[PDB]
RNA sequence: UCGA
DNA sequence: TATAATGGGAGCTGTCACGGATGC
DNA sequence: GCATCCGTGAGTCGAGG
């Protein structure tokens, strides 16, 4: 799954191989889709989202 | 798929400790003297804290705030001192032609003092990536030539060769050994880390250095 | 203290490309003012420089053609955005300005980490490089999209964070 | 910096340390005009020393 | 990013040399009113207006685009300064 | 207060029968996605096309079996058959069965299918299967007119006992993507610019596809007529 | 308030000249005739 | 709406008057309602008693004083920029001892500023607040010597500027040293001067470690007190002739003189309690029968030796303890400066007495009031503790008045700041709030007084505790100091009580701040309330127990920054403190007694009480506050309405029906939205602007002066040279803008003409003059215009002209004109919003309603907040609030949750279910089933484990609703958000930081005198400071031309900047820069230091950067 | 004093 | 332009650690 | 050789009166 480190690595590699113009375009793309999907994902915070484990 | 878990794991927001304060116990707290209370808060922020607990935590919070506020000034002062000491250093030429260099160790003595162990990856990368080799290095059937700027893969490779026991240290051109007057040269410096390519002559590396050291000053705890 | 320099409250720029920033109409009007006078003189908007300036003096004397003229002025040019404190060289960056209504500066989401800027009420200062040399320097060297990697670590300094990472992960 | 999880290249610290190591102190003047205990730049004393060596002093 | 910036960084031995070249060329263009341009009419950078497409007022855009072509030459001591000035003034009056 | 709106120009940019871009600007605030989303839904669900619904192959029992003498399995063949673009010339025709019989050292293309009256294969160079010495392929494929996307276990059609149901890709449209950008006319600040991008298989063109999409929508607006 | 000796102010890159070929040969002929 | 309240804790006593720390202090200081003979020795009375009598006629004595009535009312003071004050008269009598002649008169000492009812002041027409200072209480302390581990330092501290700090140390050589004014001398000497003999000291101190031999010096006991006195004088005063009377005078003045050396009343109390002695006076010793007698020193030395030896019952002191730290309130500070001014007056008196005719002298001839007047004026104007009042909202004022600073005169320098000071001490409990304190440099210095906390007569802070006897909690409340508190075991306020008896077998309590589990048998006292632990602002945060302290701080602090909104609402979820804050702030207007309301008007309310008397209350309407926020009261009652005592009459600013309203209650959804809420940014709905939510009035004051000039008078006139009728349109006959007109940047407010400086027209001006044939006008346009980015509707105009009744201005000024311009500000992109939980953000996007995420019934949300703000900030209260808000949305009801005794999860769940019935059952009755999209979302939640599988759609929807989540539809698509989203009512305020005030830009403008660099500030149309660090930035980038451009063309290069502007307007590239003027200033300033700074070429031949202008 |  | 008059008087305080001169 | 006093430094930008 794509997270901070993997995405960072992607940006570095893309910088190296494809150069900074294409890396810029890639960054803008990632920004766009990241935002768009995060909107509809359903992510929220309720008080029940902090889950007290029984084990406690 | 729980929101807290997801945000924490993805690196979007949060760390295990804050999450722990939310769903867990708040934990141990320090007295104003730095001494720790024997009685921890057993309550999370979800459950809510008793007024006594809250008060106990306020000490630590305040101490932290004061610490940060006092820290910023010293960080700034240090940064300015660095800027002042390094400001005349700029890359003034392509090669100073020095035969001098430094050897970056890939291995460090263990605290048990039992043997030598491999240094952490990030550390090696920190002392290696972008640097120019001062000597020929032959490892794992690969030729790394004198004058070669080490890419990331070159560094990872050297790490592999070290794990294979072929090389314990890497000769490299460094500003410590650079003979360029009033500044450094291109080779002794190496990559312009922003561009991942050899540094352009005229880059002021003194100011970049000072800023690079100073900037995460207020982060140091 | 310098001339041709504004400041205002920053606001998130998500629609912006990496090389861009929202610059309010009025801020740019003032910052670019001499260029705006010259351009107003080039078109039929004003007989001369002085009349043009007297025209920009009162707000109810200002008309759309001067806004379009201002748009013609800024074309290709960039401005420098800076946030205090400036800890390293990325505390100042170059952005091709995009004229916007309202009083707020729009900043690109990806540079917020390097500026250590957020939306809690931070403000940023604008500076207009004047000479063709200053402009060349700003555009080649100081452009946001031209520095993607930290001069310190060497790692990418412009990378997904927050909502972006969250979505892609999701 | 490692402890706080700040990745920082050895290069910069080397620049600074170099700038700390910029200077030297005379332990004997030899044939020079200098003085015992006089502090000066390593570059200047190396230039002077190569001048005195080239001069046969 | 500036279009083809990687190639431009590929052209010089130091990025700042590129910068100087671009800026100087842009000043040449401004002083002569673009009459000295090495860009063919189709290669002209255009600005969208309310009327229609016109020439790009930005001499730096022009400069980088010209530089990309290969029709420009850069280097140190190619010609005495006053000679260059007077020759460009001869070919393209100001 | 008083508002006057200029007519909005419609623009098109096409590459072949495959791809096209569609630009509509300026539009009033919000109308960018007001037009955008429905057309996208319509373009993906409702655009008439042809699909491979069912496939029978001799001496082959189920979908996960293996074919002796042929390199690609039953799965891979069915996949290749999903990418077959077949066009019905006669508007009357509701379905066709296509036959293919070949053997020996040959690579079967979409050309190998025996031609049917008013049935055009747009992609005859599409690969089906590679056969070896002693390899034998006898297959009958069903092709129906429909819309959208129907999984194999929904339509669930069989002409015979060993006929395999195939996930039916009816939609001639492979993708629809739209983006609304802010645009200005004079001092009108918030106006919308709609840019639509449409990928098809070539049987129907993007422009034709969009024209069918707007027609469908308009036709639905007429459903508000008679209580 | 002078130009700093770094970047675009470096003595290495600052003396660089730019000339379009069309003018270049035009000067070259002047150098050729003398 | 029905307001449901939770919590089982019954508050025995209510909160004390919240402004009392100010009011009672100043009242105690003035004693203006007390007959002069009945007054005590405290206050300005103390000051008079200290100063007088004045001797060496040769005698002037003080009898009594009196305060007259204020020459002007408060409002009139605010109008005329005067000070609200009362005339101070003093009865004095002059006595010549020989003649016996007695001349008695009442002298006028000037005026003393009077505190208003709310506890503020008016100084030069501006409201101000005197902030209480905290410091180390005077007394005797014993501290561990940081150097020598087993050795200690005794320190005797008097009041600030009441005389010197004295140190008693045991030196490495064994002798005990005394340190005064940085002089180390053997204590034995002073002990001899005090009249002690070796026998007395040996029998007194002998029991300790045989340490007393360090106190034994034969050369000291070999001389009588006189010789030792002269010896000590020679030791403390080198070069000064050792005359006997001079030594007696100096030593007495240093130690026994009450007119110089003063311990506090608290000083002497703590001295007595610590050393186990009694003090006759407040000094360290006395002059009695010609000789010096000891008070302090011997007990002090005794305790010191006792602590050093290890004798039980002796301990060091915690100087951050709140028993050793006291508070100087308004009355004490004012008393101090009063004392100083009085002493200066005394010097004036003694200087006047020697001169002039020795026969005829009235008190009037002796007394010059000017020094006293100047002292008071200084204290009320330029002091650090006298602050411009923050009146933004009523809570701002209140909190301001409740502040405690460790800074200021007699207080710590920032540099002196250390953690130990800024720390939260264990004794801050119930006294000083652990939460409210600034972020940044000032943290731990500026603090706030706790809600129940009180400052006693000795300056210490006290907190109430309930008396517990044999497991039974009484209603008797005892306010204790920290020293007193440490003596007991004190239970928590939440401990279970059946009736008045403790119901728990194990009860949580405190012994010396340490938490301990004890029995009810052991419980001596019990807390009054959780409210007592925090400040007033912190007490306003619901679900405070669920918020991390660091963010709670921000919420508390940010409430102070709330702008009063025309539509303002009390929070859906309250803490129960919102009514008191309105009351004690004197914001709203209440009913004095029972009665019937006669008249109700926008401008006034008339009430007939049970007396039959008609009382007319005028209403403050659209008054401009210190910060420019509109303060106005609106009538809440109607004609004939029957009212009781304490019933609401008018609502003040930021008040809804008597409850504090700092903001709006909005429907909020917590979801990311397309990166517009990215990093704390906020997305709002246009429907908020439509209905005027987050819209507030703001008034700005503009001012101009027409004065007398040597070149001729400035005059306000409608005749302004070279201006069209279009320009003068809204100006009246006199040249002042009309009331009701709309002004935009560039418009004229007050027209003014000034005579030009002497003109020597340049040949161009003369030729142009001849060409157009128009005489150059005598005067020129100085008119006050509207500053860029400002404007509004003209409300008031004030004109004060010389030669007119009641009017006298500063010398040279003909007239002064003030134009008041208001504006109604809606919410815009860039404005700052916040909640009570520390969530703060700028509005980055305003969406049209159809783009807003909406409920299935079609209801669009107002604000969209990003969930990414919650976890890192660890403030869950705002979540909980929203949940309850949600219920309150569908039940149509508000709530009161005592912080720390609030609404638990289960009860909120109950309310949420009750709400769900309303939200859903209505739908099912309306003839609608479950939506397809809702089915999809439910499927998505089942995978999330947010709902139990197999239950009906309605049951699952209720399951989600109980968790506070609902189905939300995207307005752009119509498709649901794949998950259920948290949605509910949240209380959110617009803060005082608005993009309208902060947006600024400059091309060219005014430059500084010497440096010729651009001025700073928006008001000055200044430039942005490009600092050393920005230069570092540009350097690191390597852009030399941009940098040099900043250093020259854009700042101080005059030729360069003129040539730059000309180049740009001409359409030319900017010319190469030249030497910046400030470097020339550097050179010249170095020359004045007698240093030759020479700019040289490579040939070492000088280069003149002054161009020959400075060279002969 | 406040903001970042 | 003339009795005679003759040594002042506010300091004022919760840091802090470095370096480089000054005395047992 | 080792206490001691003295001088000098102790984050940026912005707001308001
Ligand atoms: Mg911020
Ligand atoms: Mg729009
Ligand atoms: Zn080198």
């Amino acid at each position: 799954p794509q997270e901070k480190n993997s995405l960072k690595d992607l940006v570095y590699q893309a910088f190296l191989r494809l150069g900074m113009e294409k890396t810029a375009r890639l960054l803008d793309a990632l920004k766009y889709y990241g935002f768009t999907f995060s909107t509809t994902s359903g992510i929220t915070i309720g008080i029940d989202d902090a889950v007290i484990p029984e084990e406690k | 798929f729980n929101p807290l878990y997801v945000m924490a794991q993805s690196g979007a927001r949060g760390n295990p400790q804050q999450i722990r304060q939310l769903c867990g116990l708040r934990g141990l707290m320090q007295k104003p003297s730095g001494e720790t209370f024997e009685v921890p808060v057993r309550s999370s922020f979800r459950e809510g804290l008793t007024v006594l607990e809250y008060f106990i935590s306020s000490h630590g919070a305040r101490k932290g705030g004061a610490d940060t506020a006092l820290r910023t000034a010293d960080s700034g002062y240090l940064t300015r001192k660095l800027v002042d000491v390094t400001h005349e250093i700029v890359v003034r030429e392509a090669d100073c032609g020095t035969t001098n260099y430094i050897s970056v160790p890939l291995f460090q003595p263990d605290e048990v003092t039992r043997s030598l162990r491999l240094r952490k990856r990030a550390d090696i990368e920190a002392g290696l990536y972008g640097r120019v080799l001062a000597r020929e290095v032959e490892v794992l059937g690969v030729r790394l030539e004198e004058g070669r700027y080490l890419s990331m893969d070159d560094v990872h490779l050297l790490i592999k060769a070290a794990e294979a026991g072929e090389i314990q240290e890497v000769p490299v051109r460094s500003p410590l050994t650079c003979q360029t007057r009033y500044g450094v040269c291109q080779k002794c410096y190496g990559y312009d880390l922003s561009m991942a390519r050899p540094v352009s002559i005229g880059e002021a590396v003194g100011i970049v250095a000072a800023q690079s050291i100073g900037e995460p000053g207020t982060q140091l705890t | 203290r310098v001339d041709y320099s504004g400041r205002s409250v920053i606001v998130v720029g998500p629609q912006l490309k990496l090389h861009q920033c929202g610059l309010p109409k009025r801020m740019a009007l003032e910052l670019f003012k001499p260029f705006l006078l010259k351009k107003m003189e080039e078109k039929g908007i004003a007989p001369n420089v002085k009349a043009a300036r007297r025209m920009l003096e009162r707000q109810r004397d200002i008309k759309d053609e001067v806004w379009d003229a201002l748009e013609e002025v800024i074309h290709g040019k960039v401005v420098l955005l800076n946030r205090a404190p400036t800890l390293h060289r990325l505390g100042i960056q170059a952005f091709q300005p995009v004229l916007v209504e309202g009083q707020s500066i729009q900043l690109h989401p990806l540079v917020c980490e390097a500026f250590n800027a957020d939306f809690d009420g931070d403000q940023m200062a604008v500076h207009v490089p004047l000479s063709s040399f200053a402009q060349a320097e700003a555009r080649i060297q100081m452009l946001s999209a031209h520095n993607l990697l930290s001069p310190a670590s060497g790692e990418p300094l412009a990378k997904p964070s927050r909502d972006i990472i969250l979505g892609l992960y999701y | 910096y490692r402890a706080q999880g700040v990745k920082l290249h050895d290069k910069h610290i080397e620049i600074v340390v170099r700038q700390m190591m910029k200077y030297v102190e005379v332990t004997d003047p030899g044939d020079s005009r200098l003085l015992e205990g006089q502090v000066l730049e390593k570059w200047d004393v190396e230039a002077l020393n190569e001048r005195l060596i080239a001069e046969g002093k | 990013a500036e279009p083809g910036i990687d190639k431009l960084f590929g052209m010089v031995d130091s990025k700042y040399r590129l910068t100087v070249v671009v800026a100087k060329r842009a000043q040449q263009l401004l002083r002569h009113g673009f009459k000295n341009t090495v860009l063919e009419p189709e290669e002209r950078p255009k600005m969208q207006t309310l009327e229609g497409l016109f020439d790009d007022p930005n001499a730096v855009t022009w400069a980088m685009k010209e530089l990309l072509t290969g029709r420009l030459v850069f280097g140190e001591n190619l010609v005495p300064e006053d000679r260059l000035q007077k020759e460009m003034e001869r070919l393209y009056p100001v | 207060l008083d508002s006057k709106l200029k007519a909005p120009v419609f623009t098109v940019r096409t590459q072949g029968r495959e791809y096209g871009e569609f630009v509509l600007e300026p539009l009033e605030r919000g109308f960018g996605v007001t037009l955008g989303n429905p057309l996208r839904r319509i373009l993906l669900s409702s655009i008439p096309g042809t699909a491979v619904t069912s496939v029978y192959i001799e001496d082959v029992l189920h979908e996960f079996s293996t074919i002796p003498g042929v390199k690609e399995d039953v799965v891979e063949i069915i996949l290749n058959l999903k990418e077959l673009v077949v066009r019905f010339l006669n508007p009357s025709l509701q379905t066709v069965t296509l036959l293919l019989k070949a053997e020996g050292p040959k690579e079967v293309k979409a050309r190998d299918f025996l031609p049917v009256a008013d049935v055009e294969i747009m992609n005859p160079d599409l690969h089906i299967a590679t056969l070896e010495e002693g390899g034998r392929l006898n297959m009958e494929v069903r092709v129906d007119r429909g819309v959208g996307y129907v999984p194999a276990e929904k339509h669930g059609i069989k002409d015979r006992i060993n006929a395999i149901p195939v996930d039916a890709v009816f939609s001639p449209v492979r993708r629809v993507a739209f983006q609304v950008e802010d645009t200005r006319l004079g001092q009108r600040t918030d106006l919308d610019k709609l840019t639509l991008r449409i990928w098809t298989d070539g049987s129907v063109t993007p422009l034709e596809a969009l024209n069918q999409a707007v027609e469908i929508l308009r036709e639905h607006l007429t459903y508000f007529s008679n209580p | 308030g002078r130009l700093i000796p770094a970047g675009t102010g470096s003595d290495f890159v600052r003396f660089t000249q730019v000339v379009d070929q069309k003018t270049l040969k035009a000067i070259e002929e002047a150098r050729k005739e003398a | 709406m029905e307001i449901k309240r939770f919590g089982r804790i019954r508050e025995v006593i209510p909160l004390p008057p919240l402004t009392e720390i100010q009011v009672e202090s100043y009242r105690r200081a003035l004693q203006a309602d007390v007959p002069p003979e009945k007054r005590e020795n405290v206050g300005i009375q103390a000051a008079f008693r200290e100063t007088f009598p004045i001797e060496e006629g040769l005698v002037l004595d003080f009898l009594e004083y009196r305060l007259g009535e204020p020459p002007f009312p408060q409002d009139e003071c605010r109008e005329k920029d005067l000070t609200y004050q009362a005339p101070l008269y003093a009865r004095l009598q002059l006595i010549h001892k020989d003649t016996g002649l007695i001349k008695e008169d009442e002298v006028f000492l000037g005026h003393i500023p009077l505190m208003t009812e709310d506890g503020s002041f008016i100084i030069n027409g501006a409201d101000r607040v005197i902030v209480s200072q905290i410091h180390r209480s005077p007394g005797v302390y014993f501290t561990p010597d940081p150097a020598r581990p087993g050795r200690y330092i005794a320190s005797i501290i008097p009041l600030p500027k009441r005389g010197p700090w004295i140190d008693l140390e045991v030196e490495p050589n064994g002798v005990v040293s005394m340190k005064v004014n940085k002089r180390k001398f053997p204590l034995v000497l002073l002990l001899r001067v005090l009249g002690y003999d070796q026998e007395t000291l040996a029998r007194e101190l002998g029991a300790y470690g045989e340490l007393v031999q360090g106190l034994m010096d034969e050369s000291v006991f070999a001389m009588r007190p006189e010789e030792a006195l002269i010896r000590l004088f020679t030791l403390l005063r080198p070069g000064d002739p050792p005359k006997r009377d001079k030594a007696v005078a100096y030593v007495y003045g240093l130690i026994a003189d009450p007119r110089r050396y003063d311990l506090g009343e608290a000083g002497r109390y703590k001295a007595e309690e610590k050393l186990g002695i009694r003090l006759s006076g407040r000094t360290l010793a006395r002059f009695e029968d010609g000789e010096f007698k000891d008070e302090v020193f011997l007990p002090t030395l005794r305790y010191l030796f006792a602590l050093t030896a290890g004798v039980p019952g002796h301990e060091v002191d915690d100087i951050d303890h709140l028993g050793n730290r006291r508070i100087r309130t308004v009355g004490e500070l004012m008393t101090d400066q009063f004392r100083v001014g009085l002493a200066r007056l005394a010097r004036g008196v003694r200087e006047r007495m020697l001169m002039g005719s020795e026969d005829s002298l009235t008190p009037a001839k002796l007394v010059n009031s000017r020094p006293l007047e100047a002292a008071i004026r200084e204290f009320f104007s330029r002091s650090q503790l006298s602050q411009f009042k923050d009146e933004t909202n009523p809570l701002s004022s209140l909190r301001h008045k409740r502040r405690i600073s460790a800074l200021g005169p007699g207080g710590l320098t920032r540099e002196r700041a250390g953690f130990d000071v800024r720390d939260v001490h264990r004794t801050h409990y119930g006294r000083i709030c652990p939460v409210e304190t600034p972020e940044g440099a000032n943290i731990g210095l500026i603090t706030s007084l706790a809600a129940y906390a009180r400052v006693d007569e000795l300056g210490f802070i006290r907190t109430p505790y309930r008396r517990v006897v044999g497991g039974v909690v009484t209603d008797e409340v005892v306010y204790m100091t920290a020293t007193e508190e440490d003596r007991y075991t004190i239970a928590q306020a939440n401990t279970p009580l059946e009736g008045n008896r403790i119901a728990a077998e194990r009860v949580v309590a405190r012994r010396k701040g340490e938490p301990v589990i004890v029995s009810p048998e052991e419980v001596e006292f019990m807390d009054v309330s959780p409210k007592q632990v925090f400040s007033v602002n912190t007490n306003l945060i619901p679900f405070l127990e669920h918020d991390d302290a660091n963010r709670a701080l921000m919420g508390s602090n940010m409430q102070t920054q709330a702008v009063p909104l025309i539509r303002a609402q009390a929070p859906v979820v309250m803490t129960g403190l919102e009514e008191r804050v309105v009351r004690d702030s004197l914001a709203a207007l209440y009913a004095e007694e029972d009665g019937e309301v006669a008249k109700v008007d926008g401008n006034r309310i008339v009430v007939r009480y049970e007396d039959g008397r008609l009382v007319e209350y005028p209403l403050r309407r659209f008054y401009r506050s210190n910060q420019g926020t509109a303060l106005d009261q609106r009538p809440r009652v109607v004609v004939g309405q029957r009212v009781r005592k304490g019933d609401l009459l008018a609502d003040g600013p930021a008040s809804e029906n008597g409850f504090l309203a700092l903001g709006q209650n909005v429907l909020v959804a917590i979801m990311p939205f397309d990166g517009y809420n990215f990093e704390d940014a906020i997305v709002i709905s246009e429907e908020l602007l439509k209905r005027d939510f987050y819209t507030s009035i703001h008034i700005e004051r503009y001012e101009i002066e027409a004065r007398d000039t040597k070149l001729g008078p400035e005059r306000i006139t409608r005749d302004i040279p070279h201006l069209s009728e279009a320009a003068l349109r809204d100006l009246d006959e006199e040249g002042v803008v009309r009331i009701g007109a709309e002004v935009k940047p560039g418009d004229i407010l007050v027209g003014r003409t000034s005579f030009k400086g002497e003109s020597e027209p340049t040949p161009e001006e003369r030729l142009l003059r001849s060409i157009f044939g128009e005489k150059a006008r005598d005067v020129k346009d100085t008119s006050l215009r509207v500053p860029p980015g400002e404007g509004g509707i003209v409300v008031r105009t004030v004109r004060l002209r010389r030669g007119d009744p009641g009017v006298e201005l500063k010398p040279g000024v003909r007239e002064v004109v003030r134009v008041y311009v208001a504006q109604k500000r809606k919410l815009q992109v860039g404005d700052k919003l916040a909640n009570r939980h520390g969530n703060k953000g700028v509005v980055a996007k305003i969406l049209p309603v159809e783009d807003m995420p909406h409920l299935p019934d079609g209801t669009p949300v107002d604000v969209i907040l990003n969930p990414l703000g919650v976890p890192s900030r660890m403030n869950l209260g705002q979540i909980l609030e929203t949940h309850l808000g949600l219920a309150g949305y569908f039940l149509g009801q508000r709530y009161i949750s005592p912080i720390f005794d609030g609404a638990k999860e289960p009860e909120i769940k109950e309310l949420l279910a009750q709400a769900f019935e309303v939200y859903f059952g209505k739908r099912k009755g309306e003839g609608f089933g479950v939506d397809k999209r809702e089915v999809e979302v439910l499927r998505r939640a089942e995978k999330l484990g947010l709902v139990t599988p197999g239950k009906t759609p309605e049951e699952q929807l209720k399951e989600l609703f109980l968790q506070g989540k609902v189905v939300l539809y995207d307005g752009r698509t119509g498709e649901p958000i794949e998950g259920p989203i948290v949605v509910g009512q949240m209380f959110i305020m617009k803060l005082y930081h608005m993009v309208e005030d902060k947006m600024h830009a400059r091309s060219t403008g005014p430059y500084s005198l010497i440096t010729q660099q651009p001025l700073g500030g928006k008001a000055q149309f200044g430039g942005q400071r490009f600092g050393e660090m920005e230069v570092w930035a540009l350097e690191a980038y390597g852009a030399a031309h941009t940098l040099q451009e900043m250093l020259t063309l854009k700042s101080d290069d005059i030729e360069g900047r003129n040539a730059a502007y000309e180049a740009i307007i001409k359409g030319e590239d900017v010319p190469e820069p030249s030497v910046p003027e400030s470097f020339r200033v550097l050179v010249k300033e170095l020359q004045a230091l007698a240093l030759d700074v020479q700019t040289l070429d490579e040939k070492d031949n000088p280069v003149d950067i002054f161009e020959g202008l400075a060279s002969k």
